[PDB]
RNA sequence: AGUAGAAACAAGGGUGUCCCCUGCUUUUGCU
C-alpha cells in the first residue's frame, strides 16, 4: 500500500479539497544576491514585445526611447505592445456610452480630491527611492530630503502644504539649470540639468521576496517622490471611475468580488432547456505590465478628462509622460569571485556599461550587449512598459471596457460575452447558441485585446462550461468554496507585542470562522495551538510550569504573589480562558473581574514607562503580510498595558556613512516631544501654523502661566521664574 | 514650569536651535515621521529572533529610577544604551514582569468607564442566553452590516469635535457644539472621564471607536443587528445554526426602529393631507424620538427605508439612486431603456395608459424578506433568479418582478376592473394598480404565465404555477437560486427632486419614491414618539 | 503711503500686521488701504493694553499681572486657543467671532475700533454683526470721536486722551502726505481664486515627445482626442488583422492528457535537517512536560540507559568530505560529555572547543576575502558566481517509503495540547467532541513527532543563534511523549553542534553538524546517504518477541546548514494541523448539511465510509476517515519539510491541470489554448527535489486512474 | 477514542 | 520490533 | 565541505594578535 493523496480527487472534487494543493506551511522563495540580471532581462523583454516600433532620441535625457503605439499589427500569438490609439479611444467611447456621465462624474470627484489633499499624504508609502540620496528610503524620510532640497534650491511653493503645490514645486525643479544637493562631513553637490532630469525619471529596481506559485524570482520597482503625487492623483481618479463599473473588481474586499462574482455568473448560466451555450473562460494575462503602454493610459486620461479645466487635465496628464520618459538602475551590480586567490568583490552596475564582458558567463553578457545601447548614468532607457505597475486601476478600467465591448449590441452577433476584471486578473463567460459561436466570440474577444495591447496567456488559460471556475484564488464550484490554506500563515504570532499579538491571534481566528469557513473544533485547536506558540515566542510559560527560561523566575513570583490566578494575562504566566464565544473579547477585559486590585493596578497604570502612544493613526493598527497581495492594515481590539511595548530597531546605520541622519532624528524627535508638552492635542488631529515652533510654544508658555496663576494653582514666586525663562528664550531667538 | 526649563535646554544647542527655529508648525507633521527605521518586512521572524536577545524591550529613561537595576537573582532588568534614533533605552521583558509584580500601583476606577466599549461586549455576552443547535442547509446572503454596537452615530467630524472638547477642552478652537445631542454627551463624557489619568491619545481613540458607525459586507445567515453580527462567529456555520440571543440592548436599533415607525406614520398622515409637502416638512420639523428631533436624526441615520428615505428627500438632501416598486429597491446594473408612452387593454377590456420602457436592462431586486436579479427586454422578461426567506416572500418579489416586466401576458391575465385608490382617494399609477391587483391574488397570473422545462444544476430549483418546487419544470425566465442572491454593497447618492404629492423625481425625471410604496405594517416603537405638530393629535 | 505706514510705527507692529495679513493669503504690495487699517488697529489695541497692570489685590496699576490680554494680530489658532482657555477659565462664554482683547477687570472680552466715519455707524455695524452682549465694544474716530457700551468706557480719561492724540498725530502725518482722502478704509471681501496647473519648459518637451507617432505635440494629440467620434475603428483593424491572431479552442478529451515527463539522472538523495524514519531515540521513564528540565542532563541521562558501546570506525564515508574529521568530531562530543557529566553542575548550554575538526566542518573560514574591484580585475580566473540551473536527478523509491511510514500511528502519543476556557455553549460542546475524536486520530500519527522534533530542533538552533553567534554550541536532540501505559518518556535522538551564526540577511547560512542514532545499514541504500558519514557506534541488543537479537548501531554525521527564514517557518510546523483537520471538518459538515445531524461519532466509530488514499498492485486503496486525516497531515508535514520554489511552481502549475481534469470529470466540456505550453510550464519545475518529483509521480498516477 | 488501523 | 523506539533493557 | 539555485552565504565594518561596532539598513514596490 503507497499513499498517494492525490488519489483523494477520485472522490472529493477538486474544488472541495483545493487546499489540499497549496504548500503553504513551509517558507517562501527568497531571493539571495542581486536583482541586476532579472532587471536586464525584464528591459530586454519589453524592448523586444515592441521591437516592430519607431526608434526617437529623447532631447532632453539623451535617452533611446521605443515607440510601438499605431506600430505593425500582431502576426502571431506571441506577446505584442503595438496598441492601437484608435482602437483604445473607441474602446473608452463605448464604455462611456454604455454608463452615461460616469467620466464627468468621476472627474468631478477626483478634481474635488485635488484641491483638499495634503502633501503629507504621501508619507503612507512605503521604501520610496530618493533621488538625493540615490537609494530607497521610508517614504517620510524621502519626502523630507526632497523637500528640503526644493527649499535650499528656492522651491518653496509647497510650504502651503498642498500636494498640488508640491506638484508646482517638482514642476518648477524640472526647469532648474542647477541643482545642489548634500551628501554626508556635510559636502555639496551640483546635478545639470540632464543629471537631475534623469534622476528624477529613476525607479530603484529589486528583487521580489516571498512569492509562492513561482519557480523564477521576478523585479520589481519602486520609483521615487518626484512622481508619486501624480500617480496618486491618477490612481484617485481611476478608483472614482471603478466603483461606479459592476465588472470591476477593484478596490472592494473579497466579500464583494465574490458576490459580484456570483451574480455575473448567475446571470449569464440560466437559461431554457436549449437555447444557448455559455463558457467560462478561467483566463490570464501574460507580461500584464511589460504591454501596457503609458502613451495609451496618456489618450485614456486625455478622453476621461475631455471638458474640464485644463489645469485638471495637466494635473492628469503629467504621470504618464513621466511614465512614457523613465529610467530604470540595475540593481545592486554583480559579485565576483577568484577560486585560485580565493576572493570575492563586488562589481557596482554602474560599471556594467564599458566593463570588459570576459568574467560573465553566456546568458548574462548577451544581457549586457542587448542592453548596452539605453546604458545612460547607469540607468536603463525604458520608455515602454509598466514594470513598476502602479497603475492598477487603469489597467482595470481598460479591461472593463473590452468586457464591457461584449454586448450584443456591440457585437452585432448571436453571440456576446461579460464577466469580471481586476487589473490583470479576469474571468470571462461567452453566450453564444452552438460551439461555433462560441468560438467566435472567443476569437473576438483575443482580437479585441491584441489590438488594445492586452495579451491573454493561452497557456495559463482554460475554458469550459460556466458551472465552475477560479478568480485570483478564489473558486467557485455552483458557489464559492473555502480555501483555508490561503490564510494558514496569518495564523501565528504576529510580532507587534504581546497584547497586540494575543489581540491579532484572537481576531484572525474569529475572521477565519466568519468568513473562511473555518470549523469549529478548527478553531479550537487554532487557538489551542496560537496560546502555544505565543507562549514559547513570548517566555510566559504558566507561572506553576517548570519550564526554565530567563523570564520563570519573575513570572513564578507573580504567580505565587497572586491570589486569583485566572485573573493573570497569559503574558503573565495566566490560563487561557478564550473560547469560541468569547473570541471577539479583548483579553484584559474578558478577565477583568477576576484579577487581584494590585495586580490589575500594576498593569494597567498610565505612568509606565513601556508604553509609548505615537499619532492616532497608528493606534491598535497593525501591519500584516498576508500570503497573497499587498500588506494591509489590520485593527486590533487591545486595552493599553504594561504589555503594549515597542521592540528595540536596528543599529547597523551605525557603522556607515549615512549614521549622521540618525543622529539628526534624534533631534527632531526632541523638538517634536517638546510641541507635545505645550499642545497635547497635536499628536490627536495635525496642528496648522505657519509660525515656528518656539513663537508658539513662547505664546502657549505664557498663557498657561497667566492662566494657572490666576487659577491659584501657582506661586507668584514660580510664575515669575517662568516668565523670566521665557524672556530668556525669546530674547535668545533673535540672537 | 518644567516645559520652559527643558525649551531652554534644548535652545542651548545650535543645530536643534535651527531646527527649532526654521520649521513651521506645518513642517512638523512631516519632520516627526523623518526616521532611518525601515518598515519591518518580516515581524514575525524579527519578533522571533529578538525575543532571544538580552534587551529587546525599549522603555523611558524614567526606568531607570523606577526600577532597580538587577533583580532579587541579580538578573538585569535594564541597560544604559540607548535606543537608534531615540533616547529610550533597551530593557529585557523581566523589566515588565517586575513592573506587574512589584511596580506602583493604582486605583483602575476609569479604565471600565474609558474602555466601555469592551466591557459593554463583555457584559452582553456574559448575560446572554443560548438555545439548542439546529444542523440544516445554511442559506447565507451578503449583507452591509454595522459591526458596531452602542455608538451614538456621530460622523467623523461631529466625533472628532466631541473627542476635543472632552479630552483637550482648550483646543475646541472655533467650533461650538449646536446639536443637544452632542451637547448630552460632551457633558456626561466631561463628568465621567473627570480627573482620568489615562493617556489622552487612548481616550481620544477609545472615544472615536465608540461614537463612530463602522460598517462591512458579511455574508449574514439570520438576524441582523449590531449585537447579532457582533457574535456572528458563534451563531452562523457552514452547516449549523446555535440559536442565542445578546443580554443587552443598544440604543442605535431602537432609534433605528422608532425613526422608521415614525417615518411611516408621517408618510401615512401626510398622504390625507391637503398639502403633501408642507405637512410632510412641518412633521419632520415637529417629532421627537426619545428627546431627540427628528431633523437631527435624519441628516445623519444612515438607515435605509422608503419611508425614511421620503423624508430625508423632502427636506433636501441625496439619497440612494436605486428607484422603489411593490416594497423593493430596484439597483440598475447594466444596460439602458428609453421611456415610451403606450396604451393597452387587459383580459376585463380596459384602456391602461403606460410607460413603457424600451431596452435591454438588468437590475437588482433587494425586498426585506427576499432579494433578486432581473436581466429584462422591452415588454419581455428574459430571467428573474429570485431567493427569499419563505415561499410567501418569494412569492411577492415574483409578483413584483412579473408586473414591472410589463408583459402583455401578465395584462391579459387581468380579471375585473382595476379601481384601486389610496388613503387619500387618488386613482394610482396602471403599474401599481396592477401590481395591488396581483397581490390581492395571482392564481390567473402565475397560471397564465407560461411553462418550459429547465436543467437541474445545482444551487437551482423550479416553481410551478402553484408554487412548489420543481426539478424539471418552472415558469418563462423564473429560477430560485438555493444559495442566497446577495445584494448590492454601495449605492449613488444623487440630487432629487419632490413634488407636492411626495413622488420624488431624479433629474432624468424617472420617479424613485412615492407614499404607495411605503408599507402598511405597523410595529412597536422602541423608543417613546413625541408629535408636536397640530395633525398627529 | 506705504513708506508713511511702515517708518511710523514700531517694526513689531508692522511684522505683526503684515503677518496677520499674509494669513490670509493676501499680496501686501496690492492691498493697503487693508493693511493700514489693520495696522492702526495693532497700535490702538497695543496702547489699550500696555501700561496697565494688576496688583495684588485687584486694582488698577499705571507705571506682573496684565490687565488686557491681546487677541488681534495673531494666527487664528493661537487667538482660537487663548479665548478658548480664558472662556473655560473664567466661565464666561466665548463669542462666535474672534474679539479684539480681554479685561481681566471685569472678566469680559472688548473690541476695539478706528473708523475714519462716525463712531455710530461702525459701532452699530460691529455690533449687529457680532451679536454679543456680554462683549464690550469700544469705537474711535480719526476726529477726536469715542464710543463703548452703555457709554461706558473702561479705559482710564489720560489713557483715552492719549489713544486720542497718536490718533490725531497720526491722521496728521497722513495728511502731511496727501491720501488721508483718499483712504476711506477697507473691508475683507474674501476673494475666490481659480486654480491653475501649466506645463511648460523641460516638461512640455517631455509632454511633446510622449505621443502616438504621428503627433508633433501634446496640444494637437489633445484636439484629436477631443474631436474623435467612434466609426468603426476597432471593427476595421479586427478586418485588417491576419487571422493567424485566434484563440483557438483545443478539445480536451479523456485521451487528451499525457503523463508528466520526470527529469533524468542519478538518484536524489535525503536533503532533510533530520533523521525521519531511520531515527533511532534512548528513551528514558522522566516525569516531566515538554520542555522542562536541562537539556544535556537528559542527554546524559538517556546515554547511561544504553550499553554497547564501541569503538567508532567509519562505514559509510562521506565522498566529497574528510570522514576522520567526522570521527573526530563524535570522539570530542563523547569526551566533552564525559567532562561535563564529571563536574557536579549542569550548565545550560555547553561551548564546544574550536578543533581542527569542528572548524572543518563547520565551514570556518570558507568565505572568500572580500576586496575592492580594482585590487583584483587582472585575476585570471576572476569570473561571475555560478549561476547554472541545479542539476537534475530521477526520482528514487525511498520518498515514498518515508511518505508512507509517515502515515502511520504510533504506540506513544506526540502532542499534549494547551487548555482553553470551559465550554458553555453546545455548539462548543460539539466543537469539543470534534477535536476530541481529531487530536486522538493525530496525536499518535508519526507525523505529529516530526512536527514536534522539527520544532524543537529549529527553536533550540535559532536561540543558539541569537543568544552566543561566536560559539560551538552542542544542543541535543530531545523529544517528550507518552506511551500507551501513561508512562512519561524523554527520548534522546542525537546531537547538533552549531557553529558560528553571525546572521544578518534571513537568507545567510548558520551550519551545524548533525550526529543522529540510527539502526538502518546504509549500505542498502548508498544513493540516499551521499551528504552523510555513516559511523559504528555500538552493538544494541534489541528485544524481539522471540528473544533478544543483537544489531549495530549507526551514527548518521552530516554538515547542515539552515537560515533565519528556514528555522522560523520549522519553529511553526504546528499549524500543519490545522490544514488537515480544516480539510476533514469541511468534509463532515458538508455531509452533516444533507442529513440534518452530526456525523462525526458515526465516522470516527464505524467507519462506514471509506476514501480512496492509496495505490496497492491490485488497484485503488480506500482509507477510513483517520487515515485521511494522517495522510493529510503527513503531506502538510512533508510539505513543511520539503519546501522548495520548485515545489512551489509545481503546485502552481498543477492545479491548472488538476482542474481541467476535474471539468472533464464533470462533463462540463473543457478546452485549452495551449496544454503544450501548460505541459512545458510543469515540468520546468520538476529538478531533484525528491518531494516534487513525488507529488509529479502521484499526480501521473492519479491521471491514469481518473480518466478510465 | 482509541485510533486504530487494519495495517 | 520497532526500528525507532525500541527495548534493549 | 555544506547550505542553496539563475546568486548568494560560508561573518561584515572600524582603529591601532587583543580591542570596538553590527545581526533586515548600499536590497522588499503598488489598489
Ligand atoms: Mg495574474
Amino acid at each position: 500500500m503507497d499513499v498517494n493523496p492525490t488519489l483523494l480527487f477520485l472522490k472529493v472534487p477538486v474544488q472541495n479539497a483545493i487546499s489540499t494543493t497549496f504548500p503553504y506551511t513551509g517558507d517562501p522563495p527568497y531571493s539571495h544576491g542581486t536583482g541586476t540580471g532579472y532587471t536586464m532581462d525584464t528591459v530586454n523583454r519589453t524592448h523586444k514585445y515592441s521591437e516592430k516600433g519607431k526608434w526617437t532620441t529623447n532631447t532632453e535625457t539623451g535617452a533611446p526611447q521605443l515607440n510601438p503605439i499605431d506600430g505593425p499589427l500582431p502576426e502571431d500569438n506571441e506577446p505584442s505592445g503595438y496598441a492601437q490609439t484608435d482602437c483604445v479611444l473607441e474602446a473608452m467611447a463605448f464604455l462611456e456610452e454604455s454608463h452615461p456621465g460616469i467620466f464627468e462624474n468621476s472627474c468631478l470627484e477626483t478634481m474635488e480630491i485635488v484641491q483638499q489633499t495634503r502633501v503629507d499624504k504621501l508619507t503612507q508609502g512605503r521604501q520610496t527611492y530618493d533621488w538625493t540620496l540615490n537609494r530607497n528610503q521610508p517614504a517620510a524620510t524621502a519626502l523630507a530630503n526632497t523637500i528640503e532640497v526644493f527649499r535650499s534650491n528656492g522651491l518653496t511653493a509647497n510650504e502651503s502644504g498642498r500636494l498640488i503645490d508640491f506638484l508646482k514645486d517638482v514642476m518648477d525643479s524640472m526647469d532648474k539649470e542647477e541643482m545642489e544637493i548634500t551628501t554626508h562631513g556635510k559636502k555639496k553637490q551640483r546635478l545639470n540639468k540632464r543629471s537631475y532630469l534623469i534622476r528624477a525619471l529613476t525607479l530603484n529596481t529589486m528583487t521580489k521576496d516571498a512569492e509562492r506559485g513561482k519557480l523564477k524570482r521576478r523585479a520589481i520597482a519602486t520609483p521615487g517622490m518626484q512622481i508619486r503625487g501624480f500617480v496618486y492623483f491618477v490612481e484617485a481618479l481611476a478608483r472614482s471611475i471603478c466603483e461606479k463599473l459592476e465588472q470591476s473588481g477593484l478596490p472592494v474586499g473579497g466579500n464583494e468580488k465574490k458576490a459580484k462574482l456570483a451574480n455575473v455568473v448567475r446571470k449569464m448560466m440560466t437559461n431554457s432547456q436549449d437555447t444557448e451555450l455559455s463558457f467560462t473562460i478561467t483566463g490570464d494575462n501574460t507580461k500584464w505590465n511589460e504591454n501596457q503602454n503609458p502613451r495609451m493610459f496618456l489618450a485614456m486620461i486625455t478622453y476621461i478628462t475631455r471638458n474640464q479645466p485644463e489645469w485638471f487635465r495637466n494635473v492628469l496628464s503629467i504621470a504618464p509622460i513621466m511614465f512614457s520618459n523613465k529610467m530604470a538602475r540595475l540593481g545592486k551590480g554583480y559579485m565576483f569571485e577568484s577560486k585560485s586567490m580565493k576572493l570575492r568583490t563586488q562589481v557596482p552596475a554602474e560599471m556594467l556599461a564599458n566593463i570588459d564582458l570576459k568574467y560573465f558567463n553566456k546568458s548574462t553578457r548577451e544581457k549586457i550587449e542587448k542592453i548596452r545601447p539605453l546604458l545612460i548614468d547607469g540607468t536603463a532607457s525604458l520608455s515602454p512598459g509598466m514594470m513598476m505597475g502602479m497603475f492598477n486601476m487603469l489597467s482595470t478600467v481598460l479591461g472593463v471596457s473590452i468586457l464591457n465591448l461584449g454586448q450584443k449590441k456591440y457585437t452585432k452577433t448571436t453571440y456576446w460575452w461579460d464577466g469580471l476584471q481586476s487589473s490583470d486578473d479576469f474571468a470571462l463567460i461567452v453566450n453564444a447558441p452552438n460551439h461555433e459561436g462560441i468560438q467566435a466570440g472567443v476569437d473576438r474577444f483575443y482580437r479585441t485585446c491584441k489590438l488594445v495591447g492586452i495579451n491573454m496567456s493561452k497557456k495559463k488559460s482554460y475554458i469550459n462550461r460556466t458551472g465552475t471556475f477560479e478568480f485570483t484564488s478564489f473558486f467557485y464550484r455552483y458557489g464559492f468554496v473555502a480555501n483555508f490554506s490561503m490564510e494558514l500563515p496569518s495564523f501565528g504570532v504576529s510580532g507587534i507585542n504581546e497584547s497586540a499579538d494575543m489581540s491579532v491571534g484572537v481576531t484572525v481566528i474569529k475572521n477565519n470562522m466568519i468568513n473562511n469557513d473555518l470549523g469549529p473544533a478548527t478553531a479550537q485547536m487554532a487557538l489551542q495551538l496560537f496560546i502555544k506558540d505565543y507562549r514559547y515566542t513570548y517566555r510566559c510559560h504558566r507561572g506553576d510550569t517548570q519550564i526554565q527560561t530567563r523570564r520563570a523566575f519573575e513570572l513564578k513570583k507573580l504567580w505565587e504573589q497572586t491570589r486569583s490566578k485566572a485573573g493573570l494575562l497569559v503574558s503573565d504566566g495566566g490560563p487561557n480562558l478564550y473560547n469560541i464565544r468569547n473570541l471577539h473579547i479583548p483579553e484584559v477585559c474578558l478577565k477583568w473581574e477576576l484579577m487581584d486590585e494590585d495586580y490589575q493596578g500594576r498593569l494597567c497604570n498610565p505612568m509606565n514607562p513601556f508604553v509609548s502612544h505615537k499619532e492616532i493613526d497608528s493606534v491598535n493598527n497593525a501591519v500584516v503580510m498576508p500570503a497573497h497581495g499587498p500588506a494591509k492594515s489590520m485593527e486590533y481590539d487591545a486595552v493599553a498595558t504594561t504589555h503594549s511595548w515597542i521592540p528595540k530597531r536596528n543599529r547597523s546605520i551605525l557603522n556607515t556613512s549615512q549614521r549622521g541622519i540618525l543622529e539628526d532624528e534624534q533631534m527632531y524627535q526632541k523638538c517634536c516631544n517638546l510641541f507635545e508638552k505645550f499642545f497635547p492635542s497635536s499628536s490627536y488631529r495635525r496642528p496648522v501654523g505657519i509660525s515656528s515652533m518656539v513663537e508658539a510654544m513662547v505664546s502657549r508658555a505664557r498663557i498657561d502661566a497667566r492662566i494657572d496663576f490666576e487659577s491659584g494653582r501657582i506661586k507668584k514666586e514660580e510664575f515669575a521664574e517662568i516668565m523670566k525663562i521665557c524672556s530668556t528664550i525669546e530674547e535668545l531667538r533673535r540672537q | 514650569m518644567e516645559r520652559i526649563k527643558e525649551l531652554r535646554d534644548l535652545m542651548s544647542q545650535s543645530r536643534t536651535r535651527e531646527i527649532l527655529t526654521k520649521t513651521t508648525v506645518d513642517h512638523m507633521a512631516i519632520i516627526k515621521k523623518y526616521t532611518s527605521g525601515r518598515q519591518e518586512k518580516n515581524p514575525a521572524l524579527r519578533m522571533k529572533w529578538m525575543m532571544a536577545m538580552k534587551y529587546p524591550i525599549t522603555a523611558d529613561k524614567r526606568i531607570m529610577e523606577m526600577i532597580p537595576e538587577r533583580n532579587e537573582q541579580r538578573q538585569t532588568l535594564w541597560s544604559k544604551t540607548n535606543d537608534a534614533g531615540s533616547d529610550r533605552v533597551m530593557v529585557s521583558p523581566l523589566a515588565v514582569t517586575w513592573w506587574n509584580r512589584n511596580g506602583p500601583t493604582t486605583s483602575t476606577v476609569h479604565y471600565p468607564k474609558v474602555y466601555k466599549t469592551y466591557f459593554e461586549k463583555v457584559e452582553r455576552l456574559k448575560h446572554g442566553t443560548f438555545g439548542p443547535v439546529h444542523f440544516r442547509n445554511q442559506v447565507k446572503i451578503r449583507r452591509r452590516v454595522d459591526i458596531n454596537p452602542g455608538h451614538a452615530d456621530l460622523s467623523a467630524k461631529e466625533a472628532q469635535d466631541v473627542i476635543m472638547e472632552v479630552v483637550f477642552p482648550n483646543e475646541v478652537g472655533a467650533r461650538i457644539l449646536t446639536s443637544e445631542s452632542q451637547l448630552t454627551i460632551t457633558k456626561e463624557k466631561k463628568k465621567e472621564l473627570q480627573d482620568c489619568k489615562i493617556a489622552p491619545l487612548m481616550v481620544a481613540y477609545m472615544l472615536e471607536r465608540e461614537l463612530v458607525r463602522k460598517t462591512r459586507f458579511l455574508p449574514v445567515a439570520g438576524g441582523t443587528s449590531s449585537v447579532y453580527i457582533e457574535v456572528l462567529h458563534l451563531t452562523q456555520g457552514t452547516c449549523w445554526e446555535q440559536m442565542y440571543t445578546p443580554g443587552g440592548e443598544v440604543r442605535n436599533d431602537d432609534v433605528d426602529q422608532s425613526l422608521i415607525i415614525a417615518a411611516r406614520n408621517i408618510v401615512r398622515r401626510a398622504t390625507v393631507s391637503a398639502d403633501p409637502l408642507a405637512s410632510l416638512l412641518e412633521m419632520c420639523h415637529s417629532t421627537q424620538i426619545g428627546g431627540v428631533r427628528m431633523v437631527d436624526i435624519l441628516r445623519q441615520n444612515p438607515t435605509e427605508e422608503q419611508a425614511v428615505d421620503i423624508c430625508k428627500a423632502a427636506m433636501g438632501l441625496r439619497i440612494s439612486s436605486s428607484f422603489s416598486f411593490g416594497g423593493f429597491t430596484f439597483k440598475r446594473t447594466s444596460g439602458s431603456s428609453v421611456k415610451r408612452e403606450e396604451e393597452v387593454l387587459t383580459g376585463n377590456l380596459q384602456t391602461l395608459k403606460i410607460r413603457v420602457h424600451e431596452g435591454y436592462e438588468e437590475f437588482t431586486m433587494v425586498g426585506r424578506r427576499a432579494t433578486a436579479i432581473l436581466r429584462k427586454a422591452t415588454r419581455r422578461l428574459i430571467q428573474l433568479i429570485v431567493s427569499g426567506k419563505d415561499e410567501q416572500s418569494i412569492a411577492e418579489a415574483i409578483i413584483v418582478a412579473m408586473v414591472f416586466s410589463q408583459e402583455d401576458c401578465m395584462i391579459k391575465a387581468v380579471r375585473g376592473d382595476l379601481n384601486f385608490v389610496n388613503r387619500a382617494n387618488q386613482r394610482l399609477n396602471p403599474m401599481h394598480q396592477l401590481l395591488r391587483h396581483f397581490q390581492k391574488d395571482a392564481k390567473v397570473l402565475f397560471q397564465n404565465w407560461g411553462i418550459e422545462p429547465i436543467d437541474n444544476v445545482m444551487g437551482m430549483i423550479g416553481i410551478l404555477p402553484d408554487m412548489t418546487p420543481s426539478t424539471e419544470m418552472s415558469l418563462r425566465g423564473v429560477r430560485v437560486s438555493k444559495m442566497g442572491v446577495d445584494e448590492y454593497s454601495s449605492t449613488e447618492r444623487v440630487v432629487v427632486s419632490i413634488d407636492r404629492f411626495l413622488r420624488v423625481r431624479d433629474q432624468r425625471g424617472n420617479v424613485l419614491l412615492s407614499p404607495e410604496e411605503v408599507s402598511e405594517t405597523q410595529g412597536t416603537e422602541k423608543l417613546t414618539i413625541t408629535y408636536s405638530s397640530s395633525m398627529m393629535w | 503711503m506705504e513708506d508713511f505706514v511702515r517708518q511710523c510705527f514700531n517694526p513689531m507692529i508692522v511684522e505683526l500686521a503684515e503677518k496677520a495679513m499674509k494669513e490670509y493669503g493676501e499680496d501686501p504690495k496690492i492691498e493697503t488701504n487693508k493693511f493700514a487699517s489693520i495696522c492702526t488697529h495693532l497700535e490702538v489695541c497695543f496702547m489699550y493694553s500696555d501700561f496697565h497692570f494688576i496688583d495684588e489685590r485687584g486694582e488698577s496699576t499705571i507705571i506682573l499681572k496684565h490687565r488686557f490680554e491681546i487677541i488681534e494680530g495673531r494666527d487664528r489658532t493661537m487667538a482660537w486657543t487663548v479665548v478658548n482657555s480664558i472662556c473655560n477659565t473664567t466661565g464666561v462664554e466665548k463669542p462666535k467671532f474672534l474679539p479684539d482683547l480681554y479685561d481681566y477687570k471685569e472678566n469680559r472680552f472688548i473690541e476695539i475700533g478706528v473708523t475714519r466715519r462716525e463712531v455710530h455707524i461702525y459701532y452699530l455695524e460691529k455690533a449687529n454683526k457680532i451679536k454679543s452682549e456680554k462683549t464690550h465694544i469700544h469705537i474711535f474716530s480719526f476726529t477726536g470721536e469715542e464710543m463703548a457700551t452703555k457709554a461706558d468706557y473702561t479705559l482710564d480719561e489720560e489713557s483715552r486722551a492719549r489713544i486720542k492724540t497718536r490718533l490725531f498725530t497720526i491722521r496728521q502725518e497722513m495728511a502731511s502726505r496727501g491720501l488721508w482722502d483718499s483712504f476711506r478704509q477697507s473691508e475683507r471681501g474674501e476673494e475666490t481664486i481659480e486654480e491653475r496647473f501649466e506645463i511648460t519648459g523641460t516638461m512640455r518637451r517631455l509632454a511633446d515627445q510622449s505621443l502616438p507617432p504621428n503627433f508633433s505635440s501634446l496640444e494637437n494629440f489633445r484636439a484629436y482626442v477631443d474631436g474623435f467620434e467612434p466609426n468603426g475603428c476597432i471593427e476595421g483593424k479586427l478586418s485588417q488583422m491576419s487571422k493567424e491572431v485566434n484563440a483557438r479552442i483545443e478539445p480536451f478529451l479523456r485521451t487528451t492528457p499525457r503523463p508528466l515527463r520526470l527529469p533524468d539522472g542519478p538518484p536524489c538523495s535525503q536533503r532533510s535537517k533530520f533523521l525521519l524514519m531511520d531515527a533511532l531515540k534512548l528513551s528514558i521513564e522522566d516525569p516531566s512536560h515538554e520542555g522542562e528540565g536541562i537539556p544535556l542532563y537528559d542527554a546524559i541521562k538517556c546515554m547511561k540507559t544504553f550499553f554497547g558501546w564501541k569503538e567508532p570506525n567509519i562505514i559509510k564515508p562521506h565522498e566529497k568530505g574528510i570522514n576522520p574529521n567526522y570521527l573526530l568530531t563524535w570522539k570530542q562530543v563523547l569526551a566533552e560529555l564525559q567532562d561535563i557529566k564529571n563536574e557536579e553542575k549542569i550548565p545550560r548550554t555547553k561551548n564546544m572547543k574550536k578543533t581542527s575538526q569542528l572548524k572543518w566542518a563547520l565551514g570556518e573560514n570558507m568565505a572568500p576575502e572580500k576586496v575592492d574591484f580594482e585590487d583584483c580585475k587582472d585575476v585570471n580566473d576572476l569570473k561571475q558566481y555560478d549561476s547554472d540551473e541545479p542539476e537534475p536527478r530521477s526520482l528514487a523509491c525511498w520518498i515514498q517509503s518515508e511518505f508512507n511510514k509517515a502515515c502511520e500511528l504510533t504506540d506513544s502519543s506526540w502532542v499534549e495540547l494547551d487548555e482553553i476556557g470551559e465550554d458553555v455553549a453546545p455548539i462548543e460542546h460539539i466543537a469539543s467532541m470534534r477535536r476530541n475524536y481529531f487530536t486522538a486520530e493525530v496525536s499518535h500519527c508519526r507525523a505529529t513527532e516530526y512536527i514536534m522534533k522539527g520544532v524543537y530542533i529549529n527553536t533550540a538552533l535559532l536561540n543558539a543563534s541569537c543568544a552566543a553567534m561566536d560559539d560551538f554550541q552542542l544542543i541535543p536532540m530531545i523529544s517528550k511523549c507518552i506511551t500507551k501505559e501513561g508512562r512519561r518518556k524523554t527520548n534522546l535522538y542525537g546531537f547538533i553542534i552549531k557553529g558560528r551564526s553571525h546572521l544578518r540577511n534571513d537568507t545567510d547560512v548558520v551550519n551545524f553538524v548533525s550526529m543522529e542514532f540510527s539502526l538502518t545499514d546504509p549500505r542498502l541504500e548508498p544513493h540516499k546517504w551521499e551528504k552523510y558519514c555513516v559511523l559504528e557506534i555500538g552493538d544494541m541488543l534489541l528485544r524481539t518477541a522471540v528473544g533478544q537479537v543483537s544489531r549495530p548501531m549507526f551514527l548518521y554525521v552530516r554538515t547542515n546548514g539552515t537560515s533565519k527564514i528556514k528555522m522560523k517557518w520549522g519553529m511553526e510546523m504546528r499549524r500543519c494541523l490545522l490544514q488537515s483537520l480544516q480539510q476533514i471538518e469541511s468534509m463532515i459538515e458538508a455531509e452533516s448539511s444533507v442529513k440534518e445531524k452530526d456525523l462525526t461519532k458515526e465516522f470516527f466509530e464505524n467507519k462506514s465510509e471509506t476514501w480512496p488514499i492509496g495505490e496497492s498492485p491490485k488497484g485503488v486503496e480506500e482509507g477510513s476517515i483517520g487515515k485521511v486525516c494522517r495522510t493529510l497531515l503527513a503531506k502538510s508535514v512533508f510539505n513543511s519539510l520539503y519546501a522548495s520554489p520548485q515545489l512551489e511552481g509545481f503546485s502552481a502549475e498543477s492545479r491548472k491541470l488538476l482542474l481541467i481534469v476535474q471539468a472533464l470529470r464533470d462533463n462540463l466540456e473543457p478546452g485549452t489554448f495551449d496544454l503544450e505550453g501548460l505541459y512545458e510550464a510543469i515540468e520546468e519545475c520538476l529538478i531533484n527535489d525528491p518531494w516534487v518529483l513525488l507529488n509529479a509521480s502521484w499526480f501521473n498516477s492519479f491521471l491514469t486512474h481518473a480518466l478510465r | 477514542y482509541s485510533p486504530t488501523s487494519p495495517s | 520490533y520497532s526500528p525507532t523506539s525500541p527495548s534493549y533493557s
